[PDB]
RNA sequence: GUCUACGGCCAUACCACCCUGAACGCGCCCGAUCUCGUCUGAUCUCGGAAGCUAAGCAGGGUCGGGCCUGGUUAGUACUUGGAUGGGAGACCGCCUGGGAAUACCGGGUGCUGUAGGCUU
RNA sequence: AGUUUGACUGGGGCGGUACACCUGUCAAACGGUAACGCAGGUGUCCUAAGGCGAGCUCAGGGAGGACAGAAACCUCCCGUGGAGCAGAAGGGCAAAAGCUCGCUUGAUCUUGAUUUUCAGUACGAAUACAGACCGUGAAAGCGGGGCCUCACGAUCCUUCUGACCUUUUGGGUUUUAAGCAGGAGGUGUCAGAAAAGUUACCACAGGGAUAACUGGCUUGUGGCGGCCAAGCGUUCAUAGCGACGUCGCUUUUUGAUCCUUCGAUGUCGGCUCUUCCUAUCAUUGUGAAGCAGAAUUCACCAAGCGUUGGAUUGUUCACCCA
RNA sequence: CUCAACCUAUUCUCAAACUUUAAAUGGGUAAGAAGCCCGGCUCGCUGGCGUGGAGCCGGGCGUGGAAUGCGAGUGCCUAGUGGGCCACUUUUGGUAAGCAGAACUGGCGCUGCGGGAUGAACCGAACGCCGGGUUAAGGCGCCCGAUGCCGACGCUCAUCA
RNA sequence: CGACCUGGGUAUAGGGGCGAAAGACUAAUCGAACCAUCUAGUAGCUGGUUCCCUCCGAAGUUUCCCUCAGGAUAGCUGGC
RNA sequence: CGAGGGCGCACCACCGGCCCGUCUCGCCCGCCGCGCCGGGGAGGUGGAGCACGAGCGCACGUGUUAGGACCCGAAAGAUGG
């Protein structure tokens, strides 16, 4: 025998969609092709994240695609996010972007279209560019969810700031005995 | 322990060490008409016998004892409560100890 | 079963050594500690403010903050397990600085300016180490003289 | 027994709910039933306001 | 070649006894008016300058004690890892690496920083 | 009438506390490390034994000095601490941390960080800071308790202290009550129920995680041997013995342990009956003697054959009669 | 004159809770680009000082500053377990124990296979279903594969080998 | 020949009765009858727990607990 | 292909900033109520915060829990007969 250990023989990924929309399947079948046939990395970028879940392509605001597309040097390139862009109705402005997504709400597409802006979908941006060339890659936050302010060092631990899970907040609810001083202790 | 009938202490008040007479706190009469005391009064009434524990498993043969410091400014009249450690026999303004002094026959 | 006295069996641990008793010599007092240096924590039972614990003794950290009569040291200690890097509050008596940092500190000084004059110099030198090479051929003459037997000497009951 | 992290759960079933439960098998008959009457009614007040006064 | 003031390392610097000490210096030394302390101007504090190196101090000495550093003890004791080695066991040997401490026998007996003097 | 009647535990009970802590050791030179391991300690004490500054030097010994002596006081000398520092122990400490004085209240008011146990939770204890106000000292500084390692305590309730503070339910005033912040009253089973027995009249769920009987390991104790040979044996170590020592064997004693068995291996003795062992009482054959004979004693080959009748006692054992 | 005590120089024998000296094995850290070297700016901290310290802004340096091996980092949810036992060595209590209790590593538990006749743990070696070859530990009179070698040298006779 | 035996009729009913007393007897049940229900009472304890292949793969340890046949907690595990 | 250079997603570490509580210090401002009125600043510190949203609904899986609660099992307790 050899002395070797397999707990890590076999790696956790997504080798394809756990979705069955046929849609998603097929621009997958597309850019499983563009990413083995040519040697950009942005469609090897892409398809990884349509394999991806939801809680993984989290949508991008209007504001977040507006701010980085500002960037210097950034002009007349296309935003491309796999996932659902937005509308933000805290912005007032918005310029003209050239925008690929998976999806994009009604109110986002209607304020994009009216500032003179175009909106690609995948098989789209591949007859546009099939290498990604002049292309920003865009994430909305991945970390911006309920869930993760939950995560971490548990809330009773010293210089722990993460919530617990009260089905009420209220003078009532977690905040007497291991909050303040006067009730045994706070850490 | 021995502790003087009077110390020069900082005051919370005037902000600054003023001179305080200091004496023994001692626990006041309970009021009869505190929360607890009413609720306990509800709920030992009727039928149910003793509803609360009762202790009675002493195991502490002292009390810490508390100072209550009252600043001597007439105009500041603050009080203050200083905790002790524990001690069997306590003493307040007792005669000073002496050294080279004869034990007495 | 055992006790858990903050000074538990540092009997000889914090004593002092044989005829080093007494004053503490000042130049300890005198030593610069910066933020970033190494420090090994020793421990002397001479002064009894600001003393590190007895799983620090021994232990090297890197300083990391700096006040009247102590410094703040970021030194790895194991737990079961896991590695966590403590700050403890040491007064500067119970430590010393570390000489394995100037002794590379004065290495990379070394390597810097060779490399330097080198390539002025205009030829290639060495500057890693290496490990203990194996013995290079070599000539033993015996300048006319034989070389002397040895011989396994007879047991004897010496007492 | 509690579980890692969680929420303190307080459920209300510690008194024989099982026997009083009200199941909703009826609403449809129900709405039949009370559209049925109300037509009933805008024809018994034939020319009068169905809702009422 | 030395000393004084302040020191760093804190006996190679300590301890015991003996010898020598030029010049500054450091002292011993002279006194209690003031300052200041005492049972006591002994110590402490103050004002001095007749005398003296007797003492401290410095240097040297001693088949000196100690201390420091080597050799020896000794590849000994002990020890990492190995064997279906030995032995009834107690223990012991070997392989693979590391490796002490006494007794005993040698050598050494302060180095030095800053500031300021003396030494033809 | 309802309920309770702790835990650990070489079974349980009784006994102890190894139940919360501290010192040295175990502990195998980082740290950690168990046993109802070993040697001990703790629930306090202190207006100074806390804080500064100053000045001194301690234990012990030697040599002297009226009463004065082995110890009363005074003087000189030696004195690395051989004393003292509240206590257990360990560490530490000499113009100290000890002793004596002087002045004092940093043993005060605050926010955080950190260390120790640790889950890197709390309490307790502790360290380094920062902001006030002070103490002392000429000052540098030092001090927010005790030279360091122990000396202690949640929720709820109560009590006190503080803000010309918040609420007190339609508004306002005033009592009252409720809050916010910090102390205290305590849980020693010391992360903290409010708690007496008995059951052989007993019950249930279980446990071979756990005792009482067999068996197994062990053999202290019981029993049986050997080696050495100071002595006993009128003399003579060894015919027969064997002190001081020392090496074994046995599992017919009693302990030790808890491996098997608690959905059960019927637990003393006797009676009945068979077989086996030898460490041999007799009988066969021998050797030795302090073997004249008779009797007896020691040893060898040896378990073929035998080893009984009764009084008392449940007895096994025991004791007596024959 | 003798015997004590006392002192001095020696002498025999020791310590888990003694120690001057003092291993082996062991524990920490470092072996660079977050580094090194130049200039400059900020500060309410510190201050004789253009001081000190820290922070910040530019610039230049690659021989990538031991060996060896390996792809790493990071999050969420989470079952079972929380009776252990054995062996080398260290080790405590006990006369000892297939006893009770620790340390280290491995194992059994969870594990079959070759060998130890037999056997939870020893020795070898870990396992998909097969063919060929070769070994380990162990063996090769017969059971029972293999010495049916003209094996080498000695030792030993046991009426409990 | 008696505090004698016995039929039938009556009275006493469950924490109650009755007992020359044994916790005896009270419909083969008595240190609290029997019947139905609350009730599928609770059980940290015992027993059982139903198809295949593939891959990964433990713990009997830390801390706290009226904790010691159990839990929470960290560790070890798997999955994503 | 490409040494170098640039814009830098998400995310991470760090430094700033803002909101509420609470301390310390301090000087201003506002007015149909000049007040025991109202507002502001700087420096620490407590918050399950902000800092160009990610949620809601539905379905499925796993885990925990209350319920007969994976299935079977007491000795008992109560009500009425
Ligand atoms: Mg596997
Ligand atoms: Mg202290
Ligand atoms: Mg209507
Ligand atoms: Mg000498
Ligand atoms: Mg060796
Ligand atoms: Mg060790
Ligand atoms: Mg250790
Ligand atoms: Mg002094
Ligand atoms: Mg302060
Ligand atoms: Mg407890
Ligand atoms: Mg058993
Ligand atoms: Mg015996
Ligand atoms: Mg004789
Ligand atoms: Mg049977
Ligand atoms: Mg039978
Ligand atoms: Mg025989
Ligand atoms: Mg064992
Ligand atoms: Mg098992
Ligand atoms: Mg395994
Ligand atoms: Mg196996
Ligand atoms: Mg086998
Ligand atoms: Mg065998
Ligand atoms: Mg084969
Ligand atoms: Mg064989
Ligand atoms: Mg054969
Ligand atoms: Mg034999
Ligand atoms: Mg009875
Ligand atoms: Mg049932
Ligand atoms: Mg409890
Ligand atoms: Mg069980
Ligand atoms: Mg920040
Ligand atoms: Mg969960
Ligand atoms: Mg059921
Ligand atoms: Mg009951
Ligand atoms: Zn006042």
């Amino acid at each position: 025998g050899v002395d070797i250990r397999h707990n890590k023989d076999r790696k956790v990924r997504r080798k394809e969609p756990k979705s069955q929309d046929i849609y998603l399947r097929l621009l997958v079948k597309l850019y499983r092709f563009l990413a083995r046939r040519t040697n950009s990395t942005f469609n090897q970028v892409v398809l990884k994240r349509l394999f991806m879940s939801r809680t993984n392509r989290p949508p991008l605001s209007l504001s977040r695609m507006i701010r980085k597309m500002k960037l210097p040097g950034r002009e007349n390139k296309t935003a491309v996010v796999v996932g659902t862009i937005t509308d933000d109705v805290r912005v007032q402005e918005v310029p003209k972007l050239k925008v690929c997504a998976l999806r994009v709400t009604s109110r986002a597409r209607s304020r994009i279209l009216r500032a003179g802006g175009k909106i690609l979908t995948f098989d789209q941006l591949a007859l546009d560019s099939p290498k990604g060339c002049g292309t920003v890659l865009l994430s909305g936050p991945r970390k911006g969810r309920e869930v993760y302010r939950h995560f971490g060092k548990a809330p009773g631990t010293p210089h722990s700031h993460t919530k617990p899970y009260v089905r009420s907040k209220g003078r009532k609810f977690e905040r007497a005995r291991g909050r303040r001083a006067s009730r045994g202790y706070k850490n | 322990v021995n502790v003087p009938k009077t110390r020069r202490t900082f005051c919370k008040k005037c902000g600054k060490h003023q001179p305080h007479k200091v004496t023994q706190y001692k626990k006041g009469k309970d009021s009869l008409y505190a929360q607890g005391k009413r609720r306990y009064d509800r709920k030992q009434s009727g039928y149910g016998g003793q509803t609360k524990p009762i202790f009675r498993k002493k195991a502490k043969t002292t009390k810490k004892i508390v100072l209550r410091l009252e600043c001597v400014e007439p105009n500041c009249r603050s009080k203050r409560m200083l905790a002790i450690k524990r001690c069997k026999h306590f003493e307040l303004g007792g005669d000073k100890k002496r050294k080279g002094q004869v034990i007495q026959f | 079963t055992n006790t858990k006295g903050k000074r538990r069996g540092t009997r000889y641990m914090f004593s002092r050594p044989f005829r080093k008793h007494g004053v503490v010599p000042l130049a300890t007092y005198m030593r610069i500690y910066k933020k970033g240096d190494i420090v090994d924590i020793k421990g002397m039972g001479t002064v009894q403010k600001g003393m590190p614990h007895k799983c620090y003794h021994g232990k090297t950290g890197r300083v990391y903050n700096v006040t009247q009569h102590a410094v703040g040291i970021v030194v790895n200690k194991q737990v079961k397990g896991k590695i966590l890097a403590k700050r403890i509050n040491v007064r500067i008596e119970h430590i010393k600085h570390s000489k394995s940092r100037d002794s590379f500190l004065k290495r990379v000084k070394e390597n810097d300016q060779k490399k330097k004059e080198a390539k002025e110099k205009g030829t290639w030198v060495q500057l890693k180490r290496q490990p203990a090479p194996p013995r290079e051929a070599h000539f033993v003459r015996t300048n006319g003289k034989e070389p002397e037997l040895l011989e396994p000497i007879p047991y004897e009951f010496m007492a | 027994a509690p579980s890692r992290n969680g929420m303190v759960l307080k459920p209300h079933f510690h008194k024989d709910w099982q026997r009083r439960v009200a199941t909703w098998f009826n609403q449809p008959a129900r709405k039949i039933r009370r559209r049925k009457a109300r037509q009933a009614k805008a024809r018994r007040i034939a020319p009068r306001p169905a809702s009422g006064p």
